[PDB]
């Protein structure tokens, strides 16, 4: 660009005018050069901060789903997060987060706790879940039945605070023997 | 690589008129005209340029021949049909090799087209071809790059543009080129395989803005859209103001030129015409200002010195001057900025 | 949190030279000094969209509220939206929209008015007039709050699962049973104090109304940023007033007063000092750019964590225990309710 | 000539725009007219004493959406920011700076809050975002036999939870995805 | 980890036109420029 | 003088570099020659 100069080319221009007059349109081509240079070196300025905030985040990505798991959601892949591997790209970096999606999910019912004998039972682990006719204790993230009894459930009430209460037998093996 | 440059070009898919040939009008010439032929062997031999096309302008005339060319910016006076009548105030003949080139595969189906552009920017007549015996039917339809032959400097004012025929016992394709930013496809060789003009599609503005022959999918801002005024209002206050130029020149007892009376004209606006209206001047002669030039110049004061002199005296009245009224009757001084008026 | 702000898409050859093909000629001198002004402000443009899209298309499936709404106890038709409002958006939402005035809303085709402005025209038509332009949203403020209701849909039907894999319904009373499990509490405290929870919950939510009503300005933090904004635009119109150390400021005066030659110096000292400040202008625009992002990405994070989950992170979602939030839609921004 | 751009010299003040009637209560000293930010907003008419406003002249920008051009050639434009019944009149009286003029068949008119699409016609459906264009509205090439359309927004598939009192879902089963982060 | 910078407040008039009459009057030409870099400032050291 | 950087001159156009035998294409017409960013690389020989 001539940036409003006789030519775009130094060493044109200095052999075609003489100093005392070429010192003018040669302080008009450094003073665009070094305006352009100033705009670039602002942008890779910027650029370069963006890249390195990018790259924090990529680190803390690196240690977290890999050197661990991570319980947060949303971070390491969408759904429940497993593992992660990582991959090298030119100027960057690829991840292959591995996650756990659950899948087929039936209605069945549900209880907030179980009074067994005006005691109140909440489940230790996991919900309430009622086949239809038989309650039943499972997981959260996966349905694994398994029969009440004292050791899946902790005790602590009177039966009557508890809305949505539902009345069933709860077990134990002490009793048997 | 993908040059993008702005240069008067023919537009794509632009308008071209087809002539035949079994009288000759004379096609105005404004910004070039692309020229197109296509013939058997021959009939045609040149053309004649310039304004008025007569013995009082520069003309020109590049009629060609069997073995050379005819090129010459001379002052012509007539042909009506031996090409030229006048020679005198006639310089520059130029002669090269001749422009049309003729092959045949020992067949007349092998029509040769020739494609023949040219322009007058500063001068500088430039005159781009490209011969090859193309399909034949018309125009055609596939891309075709044209070389420069001769770049010559006419330095003359051209205006109109006529051809000239052959003897003997469908060509004529004009088109007008235009002000456009064009872009162009070079091959690894060189040579132009693609070009796309950048003011005929909304896809050539795209493809022109990123100077790329392939635009993925997606937006792409591009340019300015702009209603232009259709119409221009100039309209000032409506002062008036007459100066008193009225009773300057409806006086009845101009004084003398050794008493010559001056009057200092202020606080008015001075219209012209109604000095051009009151008097049928004989020497209207101006030094500082343009005699049309007056009505858009804004002056700070204004003297109308007024004398009834002699018809020579006239004539002696102007700054650097002599005679006996230059010098002991009124003086203008060599650095006067305005006008005299003699009726 | 800010979210985004509004997309500027200047025309430097316009906004230098009005009008004016001598201007403009001189101009082209100056190299591909345009194009790279163009191009910053349309990637300024694209990432605004990215970081609202970012921040709030987190969920594919717009789940809608069932018809009944009995939440165990828990009142939440402050922040549900109401079908009465013909915009479908939450009182919150409506006090939130309310108290944040814009000085360009963008879509407003404002063309056809300054005409008709009778009084002095506004700053949008002033921009207008020099080479300024908006460019308006592509999620407009309508459907933002479309995904905002889809979301809180997602968290008080269905627990955090929504956000994992399929949406799996769970009743109120035990996703508050679980939020308290994960905090350290055991559920049968939950199941024996839930209406004095429950009376909480709708004080707080009633006493949060209030607080951002009466407040003189709580939502510094939008406002600050469309003043911003709205600031640095209004001092880049008014740099053009500025003769820079010529004659005169206006083009179309030096043009038609001087001649062409001796013009130049002047055409050329206006061009030196309206695109320094064009270019000053887009920087400061890239900073503010920078700074957004780095909130819209706090954000989502925010989002993704908060409300599509229970965060262990102390004080990352409010003061205290996180137990839940709601998102909220703003002007420019989104407001959360830890 | 009112409510038409025009260029106007109004007692040495130069510029470009439409002017029309105004209800300014202007002094009667007072000959120009301005805002906050110093640009000449309403003129005294010299001959006439009436006051009139000046607009801008068109403003707005062009934007093209088009599909790969291996694909198809047809394009669309986008006139930003403004009502275009003004460009369709604008169009018909040909005052328009842009030269590429793309075809105007009744039903390639689109009003939309970010400007007017043209060369694109309305679809009722909802699909999801291919080029977006702003104001919840996105253009996409489809199938009718080929041409270019314009479509609000689909926010995702429509879903509605099944929450009750006593109603649970549990996965009975699960699955592994392996995505990318990049 | 860094939490702050030193503060600054540099002045357009002192550091540019050292007592100069006719050289603030000449930066009174060049519009309000500098306005924009004492509000920078400014806000540089509240955001410390 | 070839593979040597010289300061040449050639019609005018000054420069230093170091000038080899070039396979490229040029035209009669053509003269001076460039590359993709606007400077002078190519220029053939006017004697040879
Ligand atoms: C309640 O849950 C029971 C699981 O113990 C299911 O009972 C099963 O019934 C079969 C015969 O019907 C038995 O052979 C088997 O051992 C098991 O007990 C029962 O289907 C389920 N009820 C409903 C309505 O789902
Ligand atoms: C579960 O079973 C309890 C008895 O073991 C029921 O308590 C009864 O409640 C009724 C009133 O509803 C009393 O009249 C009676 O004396 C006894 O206390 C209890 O209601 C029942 N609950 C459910 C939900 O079935
Ligand atoms: C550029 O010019 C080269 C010199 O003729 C071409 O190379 C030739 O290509 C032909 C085949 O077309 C070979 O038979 C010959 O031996 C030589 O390699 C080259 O193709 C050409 N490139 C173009 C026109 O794109
Ligand atoms: C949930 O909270 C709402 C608060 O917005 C309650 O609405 C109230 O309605 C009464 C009139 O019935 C108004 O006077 C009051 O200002 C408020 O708008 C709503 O009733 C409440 N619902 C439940 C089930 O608690
Ligand atoms: C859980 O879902 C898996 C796939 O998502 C099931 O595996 C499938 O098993 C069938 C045969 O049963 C194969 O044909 C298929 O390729 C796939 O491996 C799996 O059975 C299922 N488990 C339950 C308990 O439903
Ligand atoms: C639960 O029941 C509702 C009742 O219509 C149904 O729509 C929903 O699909 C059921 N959920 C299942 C089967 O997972
Ligand atoms: C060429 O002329 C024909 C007939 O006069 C006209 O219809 C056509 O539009 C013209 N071409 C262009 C590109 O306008
Ligand atoms: C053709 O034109 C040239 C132009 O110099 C002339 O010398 C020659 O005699 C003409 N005729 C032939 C047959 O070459
Ligand atoms: C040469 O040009 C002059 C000026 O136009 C003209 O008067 C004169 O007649 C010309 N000579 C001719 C025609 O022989
Ligand atoms: C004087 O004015 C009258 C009235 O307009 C006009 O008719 C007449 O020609 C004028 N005479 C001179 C000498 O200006
Ligand atoms: C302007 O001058 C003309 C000429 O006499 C007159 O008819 C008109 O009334 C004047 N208008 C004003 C506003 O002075
Ligand atoms: C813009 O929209 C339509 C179409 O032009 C019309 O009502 C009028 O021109 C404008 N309306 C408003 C409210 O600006
Ligand atoms: C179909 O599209 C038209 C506009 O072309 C619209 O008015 C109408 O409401 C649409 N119908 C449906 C069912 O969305
Ligand atoms: C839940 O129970 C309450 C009262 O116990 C009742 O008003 C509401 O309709 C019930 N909802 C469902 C979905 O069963
Ligand atoms: C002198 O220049 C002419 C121009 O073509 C040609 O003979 C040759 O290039 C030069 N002669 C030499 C170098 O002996």
């Amino acid at each position: 660009s001539k940036f409003g100069a006789i030519s775009s080319v130094l060493n044109d221009i200095l052999s075609r005018l003489d100093p005392p007059e070429a010192e003018v349109q040669i302080d008009r081509l450094i003073t665009g050069r070094l305006q352009s240079l100033q705009t670039y070196v602002t942008q890779q300025l910027i650029r370069a901060a963006e890249i390195r905030a990018s790259a924090n985040l990529a680190a803390t990505k690196m240690s977290e789903c890999v050197l661990g798991q991570s319980k947060r959601v949303d971070f390491c892949g969408k759904g429940y997060h497993l593992m992660s591997f990582p991959q090298s790209a030119p100027h960057g970096v690829v991840f292959l987060h591995v996650t756990y999606v659950p899948a087929q999910e039936k209605n069945f019912t549900t209880a907030p706790a179980i009074c067994h004998d005006g005691k109140a039972h909440f489940p230790r682990e996991g919900v309430f879940v009622s086949n239809g006719t038989h309650w039943f204790v499972t997981q959260r993230n996966f349905y694994e039945p398994q029969i009440i009894t004292t050791d899946n459930t902790f005790v602590s009430g009177n039966c009557d605070v508890v809305i949505g209460i539902v009345n069933n037998t709860v077990y134990d093996p002490l009793q048997l023997e | 690589v993908l040059h993008l440059t702005q240069d008067l070009f023919l537009p794509f898919f632009s308008n071209v008129t087809w002539f035949h040939a079994i009288d000759n009008p004379v096609l105005p010439f404004n910004d070039g005209v692309y020229f197109a032929s296509t013939e058997k062997s021959n009939i045609i031999r040149g053309w004649i340029f310039g304004t008025t096309l007569d013995s009082k302008t520069q003309s020109l005339l590049i009629v060609n021949n069997a073995t050379n060319v005819f090129i010459k910016v001379c002052e012509f006076q007539f042909c009506n049909d031996g090409v030229y009548s006048s020679a005198n105030n006639c310089t520059f003949e130029y002669v090269s090799q001749p422009f049309l080139m003729d092959l045949e595969g020992k067949q007349g189906n092998f029509k040769n087209l020739r494609e023949f552009v040219f322009k007058n920017i500063d001068g500088y007549f430039k005159i781009y071809s490209k011969h090859t015996p193309i399909i034949g039917r018309d125009f055609p339809q596939g891309f075709s790059a044209l070389e420069p032959l001769v770049d010559l400097p006419i330095g003359i004012n051209i205006t109109r543009f006529q051809t000239l025929l052959a003897l003997n016992r469908a060509d004529y394709y004009v088109g007008y080129l235009q002000p456009r930013t064009f872009l162009l496809k070079y091959n690894e060789n060189g040579t132009i395989t693609d070009a796309v003009d950048c003011a005929l599609d909304p896809l050539s503005e795209t493809k022109c803005t990123l100077k790329s022959f392939t635009v993925e999918k997606g937006i792409y801002q591009t340019s300015n859209f702009r209603v232009q005024p259709t119409e221009s209002i100039v309209r000032f206050p409506n002062v008036t103001n007459l100066c008193p130029f009225h009773e300057v020149f409806n006086a009845t007892r101009f004084a003398s030129v050794y008493a010559w009376n001056r009057k200092r004209i202020s606080n008015c606006v001075a219209d012209y015409s109604v000095l051009y209206n009151f008097a049928p001047f004989f020497a209207f002669k101006c030094y500082g200002v343009s005699p049309t030039k007056l009505n858009d110049l804004c002056f700070t004061n204004v003297y109308a010195d007024s004398f009834v002199i002699k018809g020579n005296e006239v004539s002696q009245i102007a700054p650097g001057q002599t005679g006996n009224i230059a010098d002991y009757n009124y003086k203008l001084p060599d650095d006067f900025t305005g006008c005299v008026i003699a009726w | 949190l800010p979210v985004s702000m509004t997309k500027t898409s200047v025309d430097c050859t316009m906004y230098i030279c009005g009008d004016s093909t001598e201007c403009s000629n001189l101009l082209l001198q100056y190299g591909s000094f345009c194009t790279q002004l163009k191009r910053a402000l349309t990637g300024i443009a694209v990432e605004q969209d990215k970081n609202t899209q970012e921040v709030f298309a987190q969920v594919k499936q717009i789940y809608k509220t069932p018809p009944i709404k009995y939440f165990g106890g828990f009142n939440f038709s402050q922040i549900l939206p109401d079908p009465s409002k013909p915009s479908k958006r939450s009182p919150i939402e409506d006090l939130l929209f309310n108290k944040v005035t814009l000085a360009d809303a963008g879509f407003i085709k404002q063309y056809g008015d300054c005409l008709g402005d009778i009084a002095a025209r506004d700053l949008i038509c002033a921009q207008k007039f020099n080479g300024l332009t908006v460019l308006p949203p592509l999620l407009t403020d309508e459907m933002i709050a479309q995904y905002t209701s889809a979301l809180l849909a997602g968290t008080i039907t269905s627990g955090w699962t929504f956000g994992a894999g399929p949406a799996l319904q769970i009743p109120f009373p035990m996703q508050m049973a679980y939020r308290f499990n994960g905090i350290g509490v055991t559920q049968n405290v939950l199941y024996e104090n839930q209406k004095l929870i429950a009376n909480q919950f709708n004080s707080a939510i009633g006493k949060i109304q209030d607080s951002l009503f009466s407040t003189p300005s709580a939502l510094g933090k939008l406002q600050d940023v469309v003043n911003h904004n709205a600031q640095a635009l209004n001092t880049l119109v008014k740099q053009l007033s500025s003769k820079f150390g010529a004659i005169s400021s206006v083009l179309n005066d030096i043009l038609s007063r001087l001649d062409p030659p001796e013009a130049e110096v002047q055409i050329d000292r206006l061009i030196t000092g309206r695109l320094q400040s064009l270019q000053t202008y887009v920087t400061q625009q890239l900073i503010r750019a920078a700074e957004i992002r780095a909130s819209a990405n706090l954000a989502a994070t925010k989002m993704s964590e908060c409300v599509l989950g229970q965060s262990k992170r102390v004080d990352f979602c409010g003061k205290g225990y996180h137990l839940m939030s709601f998102p909220q839609s703003a002007p420019h921004g989104v407001v959360f309710l830890h | 000539v009112k409510n038409k751009c025009v260029n106007f010299n109004f007692n040495g003040l130069t510029g470009t725009g439409v002017l029309t009637k105004s209800n300014k209560k202007f002094l009667p000293f007072q000959q120009f007219g301005r805002d906050i930010v110093d640009t000449t907003d309403a003129v005294r008419d010299p001959q006439t004493l009436e006051i009139l406003d000046i607009t801008p002249c068109s403003f707005g920008g062009v934007s093209v959406i088009t599909p790969g051009t291996n694909t198809s050639n047809q394009v669309a434009v986008l006139y930003q920011g403004v009502n275009c019944t003004e460009v369709s009149v604008a169009i018909h009286a040909d005052q328009l700076t842009p030269t590429w003029r793309v075809y105007s068949t009744g039903s390639n008119v689109f009003q939309t809050r970010a400007g007017c699409l043209i060369g694109a016609e309305y679809v009722n459906n909802s699909y999801e975002c291919d080029i977006p264009i702003g104001a919840g509205i996105c253009a996409s090439y489809q199938t009718q036999s080929q041409s270019i359309i314009a479509y609000t927004m689909s926010l995702g598939a429509e879903n509605s939870v099944a929450y009750s009192n006593n109603s649970i879902a549990i996965p009975t089963n699960f699955t592994i995805s392996v995505t990318t982060e990049i």
